């Protein structure tokens, strides 16, 4: 609550110790102070009546405007509703640390001095995008990668948990990392694993979504994507299928691409810029990485890049005992039998084989799911491979 | 009044010179989603939809 | 809907603002609460795709144009309602109306009606449906060469 | 999996418990050398208790009795060094210490930081349990803390490193291994954590900070830190043992800056120069050069500063009737203010005689002085100008020609004493007013010389028969100022006889305050020292005992913030006016540390909200105190509160306050708050009267003069500044019948605390050399690793600049390497040899 | 120019096209205010604009030539304490190539050069090098023409 | 319990937890309710229960702002139109000079005769009033190294004119007006521009490309009037376009249209530079990964003076990057730093800045305190090796 900084080393030391002892010290006293001040007298009668005069101050109809302009002077000008504009003191109880430009203020109805500010709605956006807890699964739902998870933790969670390590040392964290691989392999979850884990506001964001049919509004959607991420507190940051706008910006184009050029700029602003990004994260996603734009992907913007590859042998045996996990099999399931084909099975492969051997299973109103309902699943989802055979090899 | 029954979303008359809230007016509900149930539907089955 | 952040607005659009609360709603439920939402579009691809996520209405199914049976059905069901004379054949009316659609055959048995209303009776003969019915299929013919040439 | 493996080979030697026991020789060395291997062996991420650790905690019995009383050559050291290292988790007893103390003495390095510190915590908390009977016992604790210390040396741990040869006590051991590379961050941490620390540690720790900055020839800074101290021997030892004439040009100004004197021999080279620069002589020469530099010549009339035009004029015509005498006296001091130390004055200088006779009575007195304001620090032409106004017709202009000649000789030490030459004839002068300037004059004219010529002079009066109230309460003012912080007996003892000479009625008297007032005033700095004077206090009567009693405690710790002394005040405050000078001196003994600052403001917040009138007309003189001329917005807002108020104690005392805190800053915002402010009591004479002075004070000098008592980062106490600071705020407690009364000229007491606020820089020869200074607030650096940016919001200037309240100023260029790392006041540079 | 297109927004700016047009030359003749004109592209102006009733005479500004480019940095260097030795003529025919707004670059960047060493006077030198700035120019790493 | 962080851990951890506590119970023993109507702290209900609020009430009329659109014949009349209410013909309250009143300036006036009492600071779009600094950067001119000449040239141009105007001003030239920063991405741009803002002493403001793309036609036009009149309302100021080849594209209009309006905006920022309307006391900045794409007319001496080329770092300026950003570390004592330098082919701030910091990261999981060579080492690697595909 409006604490002194002990500005000693800010590691566990003896002067932090020294500078805290002294503040708590203080407190006593005060403490102290006050309880016997409260015994010797109430005084809660004389901080009332105070809401009196104050009350008295404000009457009754009080207005509420639409602040437009503070002159930096206890002096505002303030919009009635209709849309006159009159120039108004501010009086001495508002809490003024509430008072911007386009606050819903409270004026008086004789003489418009403004006397109060309200509360606003919390949904500019901030509904739309934060994911809360990911309905799938926490980090358990998660096997295989465990390289990979270590490095997120310490890119976006260990800054968070524990700064001391960073600070000790003087290194800030890195600043992005982006998520790169073949179709199905992990990235997804992972950003919503470390979402529905950590303590700061996550936020996602399809490329696709920023793809707007009004000139200047995809600028504006990144603009304020941005903006609000430091109206909270430690926040993430997550622009999935970037590929669909941040591609490798060839300038024989026409068309609506000059507009995806311009968001992508203004992206590349946001992230190092002119001014200090605050505290928050920026993760991405990209199934196609090669036709990123250079200074969108480069160092002091995406400082980590993280490879995704396909589950091997083994892997793939702990995702699919991790989607079989709920259902009723029967005891001649051969799983490795369905694993030990090198047929270069994705995660999200391995998903469609289980609900869809489930599905059969329901189909054919057995209790269980039988191993020969795996493997005709098994070829029926390789079914949708195609392409042509003898080319190319 | 108790305020108990100053919900949002409600019609009150306010006075002339000093707005004070001094009744509470009638709402109109105008159920529009208690015009549809259709109970059993019947007369709809497979069987004349035959194909 | 068809998306969330569609016209710049923030989502703050009231076609977007029905569709959140929609998505709520939906996402307040149980699957095991016998409360089944059916959904229906005459466009797919424009629907949005925040509907069809896992954990919500992700099974469709196609509807072809009605087959000849599927389309005597559907005459017979929306003629229901009417008056008709005797010996009335709608088997012999959908014979004479090849390639047609539900709105075709729903316009169809208004339209015998109102001529036989004013034939001055109160009920519809299979003569006037037979008029009828080569009223509105030559209607959607023409309708049909119409966009055809304008297409040219 | 992997789980499997790790516990399947962690098996393989924990199912041969006695896998070393066995006569074969093939598991004694291998096994155990793998062991240690693979323990010590580190891991990813953060993994607590590391995955060897973890594993081995269930096998933590036997793996103690397979060391048990085997063979003592090998394995036993080992055994019992792996038992240390798994003596971490249990957390339990000193199994590692133990352990560590029987066992294999491998480098420490080798088992990682993680453990040397445990071990370092471990033998801290030993050393502590350990009586000083087990000497023996300590010999291999030592060796261990002197391994550990390098270790932390070596390894950027200075901090920690200090921490633990403190906690063992040993903080003079750091000299031995200190080394270049890492002296100035322990200089830093030593000192910072050494007002923290309570009495008797803190002399130790500033004897180890002042013996390394000589063991590497750092000479200023060890004579910063010798002053701080308060000793004047090792002062003597730190300017005498230097070499560099240079050097010695900077420890001059420092040593002239904080108005202690030290009286070299005749032979050290360049005497003349030496003792010129430490006489402060010279000051006026730079305060002109700056003040044409920054082109703020031009004098400005009390009008400039009211700027009454821009206010609404509605009462234009036949307004508020103010008093023209008190009007006119207010004008005469903020000319007096507005002006100081420049020399000029558009309303004096062109026409003084028909200003100080547009003011009435003692107003000629406060009128006549501000002339000598106006020449402050100009000796040699404040003379030539003041002589007219010596010789007058009213004796109030003569005796304001004295106090002046006593603010112009202030704060500069010249070795012809005009001051003691002409202030000696009246001295002991019939008429009261006469004495009572020539000895306000004349403190204000040595204060913290201590001058035994000037002693012995003065003393006698406190005890005549022809010395008023006031003229008791003035003379102990002065010998407290010209004795501050000297333990002098002499002042103490006629003190304390005229305090017992009283009868209960003149006790009542608030000019009997000042008697308390020098007694204090004689001691500062000296804490438990005072408890004879306490006894000798014992035997006054009831209010006045506890006034007195209670304003010494006060005046003997200040500069402390010692926690103990608040918290008792604060006991005495949860009655008289005794509680007056318990507010005071709740801010008094907390004027130190910033900490102490800020929860002093907060506690004086809570002390308004609730409190009794007592207290409530106290509170603004210490919040006053706390922060001077450092206008910091809370303290602003909540002062500004208590300006429009009721009670009109608060208000005059309250508006002294908010004139205070921006005193010599020029601000803004504060000046268009006490416009308005005037605005509001335009028909109240006496907070008109306040309003008037506050703007003088605003407006001292031009920006150019600080009272501030604090110097040299806010870290070095200044004696006769407080000592000024003390006396005005003091009779401010009694505000309504001194200071709005007869009794005004008190407020020149302030001049004790000017100083300016320049940055000059000099080159070898004491010439002006411009350069680049970047200028912004300050950063702490203590135990940060590297070297860190030390400012913030920094804004490049040329070198002549005016550094406000925390304000720290940087060289732009590496082109000059000055020569004390304070670049505060005057400074020296020198070229950098490799500067390309 | 106006086109046929179904994208709007164009449209307004076409209108108050119109609205101009007919103030030019229209109903109720205007023989009191004169206009001017200015632009690099005159290719894509609409035929109603240059039409030879409103914007009667068009006048062409070429790119300066020889006596021109002259002429121009005499003009620019005029009040610059400039050296008696600058062949004006030389200064023009390494200047191939350069609209008139650019000595204006090579003028000022020979007073900038010659301020940068430190000089009082101009030199032929300070104008080349301020030519060899104005032009911008990139080299290959390497310079394998003889 | 953990490992062991420190051997105070605990301690401070009691006196925070007990700070916390003590800070709840004042809390609760001073009531400070929170208030949905904005109202200040009780002890900051202060002036405001009474005595200054009671007193501001009553001398502090409410005066209305009114919009002068005419001051007709040399005895004061105002033609002011007051927003949504009326338009009037009033005259001048005592306190407001002739002088003062200019026709288009916001005044206000009063609710019972509209005379007019105070002017006014003009109205500036929101979303162009942010764009002053407000805060500078620290960063400085020592941050900046391996760039000796460009960084010359920029600071000749938009900082020494500034301060020392005579030396130009004597000899006769005025100085070049606009910088295009161009270099490979991550070369030291928008590094310097931060440099150049923190020393300057002159208004800033900060404009990027993509944002003076609007949906409405006609307002990016307006958006950069306004900034240019407001920067033209200073003493001087230094505006930096990041990102420009965002609204400077080339003209290629053919067919259907494709890009117009941000050709309108650039072409009203091409007059505001160098045209009719003087241009006063502005520098211009400029930085772009692609500066050929840029029009013709823009990149034209009279609007972009100069061309400053930033090249990747050589060796010597490759180590002093490492040794600047390798300062506020807990570093060992002896490094090579040329053999880092040397170590890394050619590569930009941003690798080395990367470097840095994965070095410290291979320090932090090896549980150390202090960054030696071999972390050194093995940041390189896995950051240039690792990383060069991209
Ligand atoms: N190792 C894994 N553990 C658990 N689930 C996995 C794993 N690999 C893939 N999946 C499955 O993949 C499904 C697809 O979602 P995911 O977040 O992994 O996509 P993605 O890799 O980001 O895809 P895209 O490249 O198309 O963006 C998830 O529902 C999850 O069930
Ligand atoms: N010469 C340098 N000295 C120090 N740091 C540098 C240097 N060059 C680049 N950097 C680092 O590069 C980081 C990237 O930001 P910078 O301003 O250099 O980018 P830029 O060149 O403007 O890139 P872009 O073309 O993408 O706009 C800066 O934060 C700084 O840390
Ligand atoms: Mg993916």
């Amino acid at each position: 609550a409006s604490k002194l900084p002990l500005v000693t080393p800010h590691t566990q030391c003896r002067l932090k110790l020294l500078k805290l002892e002294r503040i708590k010290d203080y407190l006593l006293m005060e403490e102290e102070f006050i309880r016997n001040q409260e015994q010797m007298k109430p005084l809660e009668e004389k901080q009332e009546e105070e809401r009196s005069k104050v009350d008295d101050l404000r009457g009754t109809p009080m207005s509420v405007g639409t602040l437009e302009e503070i002159i930096d002077d206890n002096h505002a000008i303030v919009s009635t509703s209709v849309g006159s504009e009159h120039y108004v003191s501010i009086l001495s109880f508002v809490d003024k640390d509430l008072l911007e430009p386009g606050c819903s203020v409270l004026l008086n109805h004789k003489v418009h001095a403004v006397i109060g500010v309200l509360m606003d709605d919390t949904d500019p956006l901030v509904t739309v995008m934060k994911v809360e807890k990911a309905p799938q699964e926490t980090y358990a739902d998660i096997g295989g990668l465990d390289n990979q998870i270590q490095e997120i933790k310490e890119s976006v969670e260990l800054p968070l948990t524990h700064p001391e390590y960073y600070e000790e040392m003087g290194i800030k964290p890195p600043k992005g990392v982006i998520l790169y691989g073949p179709p199905g392999t992990g990235k997804t979850l992972l950003a919503k694993a470390v979402a529905n884990q950590t303590s700061a506001t996550f936020l996602r964001v399809v490329g696709s979504e920023l793809i707007q049919k009004y000139l200047g509004d995809g600028p504006k959607l990144v603009r304020e994507l941005f903006r609000v991420a430091e109206e909270h507190a430690p926040s993430i940051v997550f622009i999935d299928e970037i590929d669909a706008i941040g591609t490798k910006r060839y300038d024989s184009n026409s068309g609506g691409e000059r507009e995806i050029q311009r968001t992508m700029l203004e992206l590349l602003n946001q992230l190092d810029g002119f001014d200090s990004r605050g505290d928050v994260k920026v993760i991405m996603a990209t199934n196609r990485i090669e036709t990123l734009d250079p200074a969108l992907i480069r160092p002091g913007r995406i400082d980590r890049k993280i490879e995704f590859p396909l589950p091997d042998e083994k892997t793939k045996k702990r995702i699919f005992q991790i989607h079989t996990s709920r259902m009723t099999l029967a005891d001649d399931v051969t799983l490795d039998d369905l694993i030990m084909a090198k047929d270069d099975l994705s995660g999200a492969d391995i998903k469609a084989i289980c609900t869809e051997a489930g599905l059969m299973a329901l189909r054919e109103r057995r209790m269980k799911v039988t191993n020969e309902d795996f493997k005709k699943s098994k070829e029926n989802v390789l079914y949708k491979k195609q392409e042509g055979t003898p080319e190319g090899l | 009044i108790d305020i108990n029954d100053v919900t949002p979303n409600c019609r009150v008359a306010l006075r002339n010179d000093s707005y004070t809230l001094h009744k509470i007016l009638p709402n109109k509900v105008d159920p529009l989603v208690s015009l549809m149930m259709v109970e059993k539907v019947p007369d709809s089955t497979y069987e004349m939809i035959g194909g | 809907g068809s998306s969330r952040l569609e016209g710049g607005s923030g989502g703050d659009s009231e076609v977007q603002r029905t569709m959140l609360e929609l998505l709520n709603q939906l996402d307040g439920f149980e699957a095991t609460k016998n409360i089944k939402v059916i959904m229906a579009t005459n466009r797919i691809d424009i629907l949005d795709s925040a509907l069809l996520r896992p954990g919500r209405i992700d099974r469709k199914i196609e509807f072809p144009p009605p087959n000849e049976e599927a389309r005597l059905d559907i005459l017979k069901i929306h003629s229901r309602k009417m008056n008709l004379t005797r010996g009335i054949n709608l088997r012999k009316i959908a014979e004479l109306m090849p390639g047609a659609s539900g709105a075709e055959v729903k316009g169809v048995c208004t339209e015998a009606g109102m001529y036989a209303l004013r034939e001055r009776r109160v009920h519809v003969t299979q003569e006037d449906f037979e008029m009828a019915v080569a009223k509105v299929m030559q209607k959607d013919s023409e309708k049909n060469m119409s966009i055809k040439k304008l297409w040219k | 999996e992997l789980s499997e493996e790790d516990k399947q080979l962690q098996d393989e030697l924990e199912m041969l418990v006695e896998r070393l026991g066995e006569k074969d020789t093939s598991l004694y060395r291998p096994a155990l050398e793998e062991l240690r291997r693979q323990i010590r062996s580190s891991t990813t991420s953060m993994t607590s208790v590391p995955k060897p650790l973890k594993f081995l905690r269930p096998h933590y019995g036997k793996l103690k009795e397979i060391y048990e009383n085997m063979a003592p050559g090998e394995n036993k050291r080992f055994a019992a060094d792996i038992i240390s290292v798994l003596a971490m988790t249990m957390s339990g007893e000193r199994e590692c210490l133990k352990y560590r103390l029987v066992g294999s003495q491998e480098e420490l390095a080798s088992w990682g930081h993680e453990y040397v510190r445990h071990l370092a915590g471990e033998v801290a908390k030993e050393w502590q349990e350990l009586d000083d009977a087990e000497k023996v016992q300590r010999e291999p604790l030592l060796t261990l803390v002197k391994e550990i210390v390098p270790y932390n040396m070596a390894h950027n741990a200075e901090h920690e490193a200090c921490d633990l040869l403190m906690e063992i006590e040993q903080v003079d051991m750091l000299e031995k291994d200190i080394d270049e590379n890492a002296y100035a961050k322990v200089c830093l941490y030593l000192t910072s954590c050494v007002n923290y620390v309570p009495e008797p540690e803190n002399s130790a720790l500033l004897r180890c900070a002042l013996g390394v900055f000589r063991k590497f020839s750092r000479f200023p800074e060890a004579l910063r830190l010798a002053l701080m101290l308060n000793d004047m021997e090792l002062v003597e030892d730190i300017f005498t043992s230097c070499k560099d004439v240079v050097v010695q040009k900077q420890m001059a100004f420092m040593l002239g800056r904080h108005g202690v004197f030290l009286e070299l021999s005749e032979d050290v080279e360049e005497y003349e120069d030496l003792t010129e620069i430490m006489s402060n002589v010279q000051l006026n020469s730079n305060f002109l050069a700056l003040a044409r530099e920054l082109d703020i010549m031009e004098p400005k009339v009390p009008d400039d500063i009211y700027k009454t035009h821009l206010e609404n004029n509605r009462f234009g015509g036949s307004g508020s009737q103010v008093d023209s005498a008190r009007m006119n006296l207010a004008s005469s001091f903020v000319n007096g203010f507005v002006n100081a130390a420049f020399g000029q004055d558009k309303l004096l200088t062109d026409d003084g005689n028909k200003w100080l006779y547009k003011n009435k009575d003692h107003g000629m007195l406060s009128a006549a002085a501000s002339l000598g304001m106006i020449l402050l620090w100009d000796v040699d032409g404040g003379l030539t100008q003041i002589d007219k106004y010596l010789y007058s017709s009213e004796d109030y202009i003569k005796s304001g020609a004295l106090l002046a000649c006593g603010i112009v000789n202030s704060g500069v030490r010249n070795e012809c004493d005009p001051a003691l030459a002409l202030l000696s004839d009246y001295v002991l002068h019939n008429s009261n007013t006469m004495r009572l300037g020539s000895i306000f004059g004349l403190g204000l004219a040595y204060a913290g010389s201590n001058r035994e010529d000037v002693l012995t002079l003065l003393l006698p009066v406190m005890g005549d028969s022809k010395s008023s109230m006031e003229v008791a309460g003035v003379t102990a003012l002065a010998c407290g100022m010209i004795a501050v912080g000297s333990c002098n007996g002499d002042v103490t003892s006629t003190i304390l006889q005229t305090i017992m000479e009283k009868s209960e009625t003149e006790l009542k008297d608030t000019y009997a305050r000042w008697l308390p007032l020098g007694l204090g005033l004689n001691h500062l700095g000296k804490g438990e020292a005072i408890e004879a004077i306490l006894a000798a206090l014992e035997v006054v009567s009831e209010p006045f005992r506890s006034f007195a009693n209670t304003l010494v405690d006060v005046c003997a710790y200040a500069g402390s913030g010692n926690v103990l002394k608040v918290q008792q005040l604060l006991h005495i405050c949860s009655m008289g006016a005794h509680q007056g000078v318990a507010v005071l001196g709740i801010a008094l003994i907390a004027m130190g540390e910033e900490i102490g600052a800020e929860m002093a403001l907060r506690t004086f917040g809570h002390l308004l909200r609730y409190g009794e009138p007592t207290l409530r007309r106290a509170v603004p003189l210490a919040l006053a105190l706390i922060s001077v001329s450092n206008p910091r917005l809370n303290i602003l807002d909540t002062l500004s509160k208590f300006s429009h108020d009721a009670d009109p104690e608060v208000s005059y005392n309250s508006i002294f306050a908010m004139g205070m805190v921006g005193s010599g800053t020029n601000n803004a915002r504060l000046a268009a708050m006490l416009r308005q402010l005037a605005q509001y009591h335009a028909k109240d004479p006496n907070n008109l009267f306040m309003v008037r002075l506050a703007q003088g004070l605003t407006h001292l000098g031009k920006g150019t003069l600080t009272l501030c008592p604090y110097h040299s980062d806010r870290q070095l106490m200044s004696q006769v500044a407080v000592a000024g600071l003390l006396t005005v705020l003091v009779s401010f407690l009694d505000v309504r019948n001194i200071i709005l009364g007869k009794s005004h000229y008190v407020l020149y007491g302030l001049v004790a605390a000017m100083q300016p606020r320049m940055l000059v820089t000099f080159d070898e020869e004491l010439r002006p050399l411009p350069v680049s200074v970047r200028v912004g607030q300050a950063v702490d650096v203590v135990g940060q690793a590297g070297k860190p940016k030390t400012i913030t919001g920094f804004q490049t200037h040329t070198t002549p600049v005016l550094l406000a309240h925390g304000e720290r100023a940087e060289l732009a260029t590496e082109e000059f390497l000055p020569v004390t790392p304070i670049l505060e006041g005057f400074v020296i540079l020198r070229k950098n040899p490799n500067y390309d | 120019k106006r086109f046929d297109s179904e994208k709007a927004g164009d449209r307004e700016v076409q209108r108050t096209m119109l609205e101009l047009l007919n103030q030019l030359d229209g109903f109720q003749p205007n023989t009191q205010v004169k206009v001017i004109a200015a632009t690099n592209r005159v290719d894509i102006l609409d035929p109603a604009l240059l039409r030879s009733g409103r914007l009667d005479r068009k006048i062409e500004f070429p790119m300066p030539n020889e006596e021109a480019r002259a002429r121009i940095m005499q003009i620019h260097s005029r009040k610059m304490n400039v050296s008696p030795d600058v062949n004006y003529e030389e200064l023009a025919r390494c200047t191939d190539d350069f609209n008139g707004a650019q000595c204006k670059a090579v003028c000022v960047e020979a007073g900038m050069i010659a301020l940068r060493r430190g000089a009082t006077e101009l030199t032929h030198e300070d104008y080349m090098e301020g030519i060899l700035e104005v032009q911008a120019k990139k080299k290959a790493n390497l310079q394998y023409y003889a | 319990k953990t490992y062991g962080q420190s051997t105070y851990s605990r301690q401070i951890k009691q006196v925070e937890d007990d700070i916390q506590q003590l800070l709840k119970k004042i809390n609760e023993l001073t009531g400070i309710k929170e208030s949905d109507t904005g109202l200040a702290p009780p002890a900051l209900w202060d002036l405001a229960a009474d005595k200054q609020t009671l007193q501001s009430e009553q001398p502090l009329q409410v005066a209305r702002c009114t919009k002068i659109i005419n001051a007709d014949s040399e005895d004061p009349k105002y033609i002011i139109n007051v927003k949504q209410f009326a338009k009037f013909v009033v005259d001048l309250s005592d306190q407001v000079a002739p002088t003062d009143i200019e026709e288009g300036m916001r005044v206000g006036v009063d609710r019972n005769k509209y005379q007019i009492h105070i002017p006014l600071p003009p109205k500036i779009d929101p979303t162009v009033t942010m764009m002053q600094v407000e805060e500078k950067p620290d960063v400085t001119y020592s941050d900046v190294g391996g760039c000796k000449e460009q960084i010359e040239k920029l600071r000749e141009v938009v900082e020494t004119p500034l301060l020392h105007p005579e030396r130009f001003v004597n000899l006769g030239i005025e100085p070049p007006k606009g910088v295009l920063l161009f270099g490979p991405p991550g070369t030291g741009k928008t590094l310097c521009a931060r440099a150049v803002a923190n020393r300057t002493d002159a208004c800033f403001i900060r404009v990027i490309g993509s944002e003076l793309v609007q949906k409405y036609v006609g307002e990016g036009a307006r958006m950069v009037r306004e900034l240019f009149e407001m920067a033209r309302t200073k003493k001087a100021c230094l505006i930096f376009f990041d990102e420009i080849d965002a609204i400077g594209g080339a003209r290629f209009d053919d067919g259907a249209g494709g890009d117009n309006e941000v050709q309108r905006t650039m072409l009203e920022l091409i007059n505001q530079l160098d045209g009719f309307d003087p241009r006063g006391n502005i520098k211009v900045l400029m930085a772009t990964n692609r500066p050929d794409t840029l029009d013709p007319a823009l990149m034209r001496p009279g609007r972009l003076d100069r061309k400053i080329e930033f090249s990747l770092p050589d060796l010597e300026g490759r180590t002093h990057i490492f040794k600047i950003h390798a300062r506020s570390m807990s570093v060992e004592r002896d490094i090579r730093f040329e053999l880092l330098a040397r170590l890394c082919p050619n590569s930009t701030g941003a690798e080395i800045r990367s470097v840095c910091t994965e070095a410290g990261m291979f320090a932090i999981r090896a549980r150390r305190k202090i960054a030696t060579e071999k972390d050194f080492l093995e940041a390189v690697n896995k950051v240039i090796k690792s990383y060069a595909k991209f």
